[PDB]
């Protein structure tokens, strides 16, 4: 590139205006690359209290027109995140609007751990257990976070 | 078009950040400054994010041209004060 892309101008803007909860921490491997970074979420309440979850962000040249690409790198038992790391956050796909920011996404991500959404989940089993048996879900979360099996599926430990 | 800013080549970063922080025609809260060096983006300084501020602090203390920073080159500055990122045409 000759000058700064429209995407680079915007991302610089958004990244500089983050008002994150204490449970979230953002990091850049390269201070010069604002298009790739990690977000770490360590809930301090809700079903996932004491856990540590890492998400990767990849901002494309189509940003803010195109929403950035986000994935969970921490295996977790959750209605809205599948074993592959895909994250079902409305504003990340069909509800994205150029007016939203990284700060917008981050708050969306952290809300998933405070109020998992059984509606349109990526892990239906996890969803069912959430509506059907509130507490069994709570136990599954605990076990899976410590590292353990649920059904024939093994969830790696992810406590902070 | 970029607001023409004039500093002497010897100036330090702290200097430019201070102009932006105290100008009555500007005075931005906590500005993030970047620029394109050798076809790539170089983040000069940003305080809001510690991961970044920690590795860009030495620059405030560095000389302006020791930053490979050469003139006529548009600076990209973003701050709460700016609705959109604004470009500053540096002046030698």
């Amino acid at each position: 590139g000759s000058m700064a892309s429209a995407a680079q101008l915007r991302i610089q803007k958004d990244i500089n205006e983050l008002n994150l909860p204490k449970t979230c921490d953002i990091s850049f491997s390269d201070p010069d690359d604002l298009l790739n970074f990690k977000l770490v979420i360590c809930p301090d309440e809700g079903f996932y209290k004491s856990g540590k979850f890492v998400f990767s962000f990849k901002v494309g040249q189509g940003y803010p027109h195109d929403p950035p690409k986000v994935k969970c790198e921490t295996m977790v038992y959750h209605p809205n995140i599948d074993l592959e790391g895909n994250v079902c956050l409305n504003i990340l796909r069909e509800d994205w609007k150029p007016v939203l920011t990284i700060n917008s996404i981050i708050y969306g991500l952290q809300y998933l751990f405070l109020e998992p959404n059984p509606e349109d989940p990526l892990n239906k089993e996890a969803a069912e257990v959430l509506q059907n048996n509130r507490r069994l879900f709570e136990q599954n979360v605990q076990r899976s976070m410590r590292g353990g099996y649920i059904g024939s599926t093994y969830f790696e430990r992810c406590l902070k | 078009l970029p607001q023409n800013i004039q500093f002497s080549p010897s100036a330090k970063l702290q200097e430019v950040l201070d102009y932006l922080t105290n100008s009555a025609s500007l005075q931005m809260k906590s500005p993030a400054i970047t620029a394109t060096l050798e076809g790539k983006n170089r983040t000069l300084y940003m305080q809001s994010v510690t991961s970044i501020e920690e590795r860009t602090r030495p620059n405030l203390s560095k000389t302006l041209k020791e930053l490979g920073l050469v003139d006529g080159q548009e600076l990209a500055v973003a701050d709460v004060t700016t609705p959109q990122t604004v470009l500053f045409k540096l002046h030698f």
